[PDB]
């Protein structure tokens, strides 16, 4: 998940159920957004007119929702996560000392 | 009031799961919430607490730095994201109202819970061995013999005796779950001592998930 | 902070049941809120009783008047009380406390509303067979069937010295005739198995111990 | 060091539930009632008896 220069590692079932407008793929001109109602609400219709406003930025909402997730970065177009736990088993048979003579 | 948990399942040491609790039947945005664990056959253990507004969070030291609790009061959903899972985290996870009142608290209502299983091995067949008496107590010539089914991965194991001929006196026991991550099981039958030299004793073990059918000369 | 409960208790209906919960010297029972939770097999825990004093308490939803609580400061112990017991009251009961963000549960008491003449456990201990020893391992199985409230303690022995390694015991389990069954496993190697002259399975139930031995001879 | 970002959505979701109302301009217009009145029409005369 790339938000804006902020990057995270995100589970799929939670990402599918994010109540915000979305479109599947990349762009090729005018992407079609779905559930646009998520960020726009109509209120107080009076017989010839109903007011409609945008909800505002959901930066803090998702950043709070992502609290405790596995973090990551991106640069060079391919750089990625800061996580470890690499189990290795290594042999040093062909490893000789230098300068014993 | 209904607290429905989900998002669990079978995981392997390391990695992450994210548990979610959907709440209904009450004003979710006004109550504190907490997660509580119960390992198979063990007691209860508090995991983490979150306040009504979410400003204050608490964690048990056995989970600190690895778990993190979240809230979404607009959707009435409680979250517990667990990172770096260990075998100690194998338990049933309950979502519960952790109320706050003037000098009174408590876990008022509980959900039915969701199972979270951390395990390292993949899938494994069993090895069957006999259990002969070698002693003869001769209390109405009653000798007891059986077979142990050791180190299988999936719990389904069906045990028969003499291909269904032996039904009287059969006792198949519930399995153990060892620190190796595998299950072991035993089955025993009590038989008249007058049959030690006449009746051929045979145990029929079938482990369907790994396609093993082992019949041992018990 | 440790809350201590007996693993299992047992009584008949009509009895005034008493389930204790000893608080460690960390806390003082007289200053604590007491929360008891009831959990029956196949169900989630339910808030059973809140108790601070006889003047400050509240029964859980649907919990009858027969349920009460108390404290004793000398032993730093809280009590759950059940007037006029009944089979429905058979469940597991856990005390709980709050302490600076920590919700501490006791070990949990498994209350058995007595339904049966307390049955004698029937034990049998098997040695390692031959085929598995040639595979370099040796596992001793101890099987317990047909016993009274499903709470036994198994101790493994070898040449007089109690062993605490390679042991895994099943939880008690209700079987056909409403009695309980369990099984303990001792996992050793072939040389470990031959090293000791004698092993024994030592199962105790209600303070009376049954003990069976097996020898490599 | 970084800024957290706008908390507009955070507060807007936090204020969900109360009674609120709008203003324009420099006069706070509220939408709530409970006005307990007592009126006398003694000098309220008619127009068309004749």
């Amino acid at each position: 998940l790339t938000m804006n220069n902020k990057h995270w590692l995100v589970h799929k079932e939670w990402f599918h159920d994010i109540p915000l407008p979305w479109h599947a793929g990349a762009d090729t001109g005018t992407p079609h957004w779905n559930n646009k109602e998520a960020l726009v609400e109509f209120k107080d219709a009076h017989a010839k007119r109903q007011t409609v406003v945008v909800l505002g930025s959901q930066e803090g909402a998702v950043h709070t929702a992502l609290a405790g997730a596995l973090e990551a970065e991106m640069d060079g177009a391919k750089g990625r996560l800061s996580s470890g736990h690499l189990k290795c088993r290594l042999k040093m048979d062909k490893l000789r000392l230098k300068g014993v003579s | 009031v209904q607290l429905v948990e989900s998002g669990g399942g079978l995981v392997q040491p390391g990695g992450s799961l994210r548990l979610s609790c959907a709440a209904s039947g009450f004003t979710f945005s006004s109550d504190g919430m907490s997660w509580v664990r119960q390992a198979p056959g063990k007691g209860l253990e508090w995991v983490s607490y979150i306040s009504s507004g979410g400003a204050t969070t608490y964690y048990a030291d056995s989970v600190k730095g690895r778990f993190t609790i979240s809230r979404d009061n607009s959707k009435n959903t409680l979250s517990l994201q667990m990172n770096s899972l260990r075998g100690e985290d194998t338990a049933v996870y309950y979502c519960a109202k952790d109320i706050t009142a003037p000098g009174r608290n408590g876990l008022d209502s509980w959900g039915q819970g969701v199972v979270v299983t951390v395990s390292s091995a993949s899938t494994k067949g069993p090895s069957v061995f006999p259990l002969a008496p070698s002693s003869r107590s001769t209390s109405e010539s009653t000798a007891a013999l059986g077979c142990l089914v050791k180190d299988y991965f999936p719990e389904p194991v069906t045990v028969s005796w003499n291909s269904g001929s032996l039904t009287s006196g059969v006792h198949t026991f519930p399995a153990v779950l060892q620190s190796s991550g595998l299950y072991s099981l035993s089955s025993v039958v009590t038989v008249p001592s007058s049959s030690l030299g006449t009746q051929t004793y045979v145990c029929n073990v079938n482990h369907k998930p790994s396609n093993t059918k082992v019949d041992k000369r018990v | 902070s440790v809350l201590t409960q007996p693993p299992s208790l047992s009584a008949s209906p009509g009895a005034s049941a008493r389930l204790p919960c000893t608080l460690s010297s960390d806390l003082n029972v007289g200053t604590k809120n007491m929360y008891w939770y009831q959990q029956k097999p196949g169900s989630a825990p339910r808030l059973f009783l809140y108790y601070y004093s006889d003047s400050d308490k509240q029964l859980g939803p649907g919990v009858p008047n027969r349920v009460s609580g108390s404290k004793e400061t000398s032993s730093n112990t809280a009590f759950l009380l059940i007037s006029g017991l009944q089979p429905e009251d058979e469940a597991d009961y856990y005390c709980q406390v709050y302490d600076n963000s920590a919700r501490v549960f006791g070990g949990g008491t498994r209350l058995t509303v007595l339904g049966q003449p307390k049955a004698a456990p029937s034990v049998t201990l098997f040695p390692p067979s031959s085929e598995e020893l040639q595979a370099n391992k040796a596992t001793l199985v101890c099987l317990i069937s047909d016993f009274y409230p499903g709470a036994v303690e198994v101790a493994w022995k070898a040449d007089g010295s109690a062993v605490n390694a390679g042991v895994e015991t099943t939880k008690p389990s209700k079987q056909s005739n409403n009695k309980y069954a369990a099984s303990s496993y001792l996992s050793l190697t072939s040389d470990q198995w031959k090293s000791h002259k004698s092993y024994s399975c030592q199962v105790t139930h209600e303070g009376s111990t049954v003990e069976k031995t097996v020898a490599p001879a």
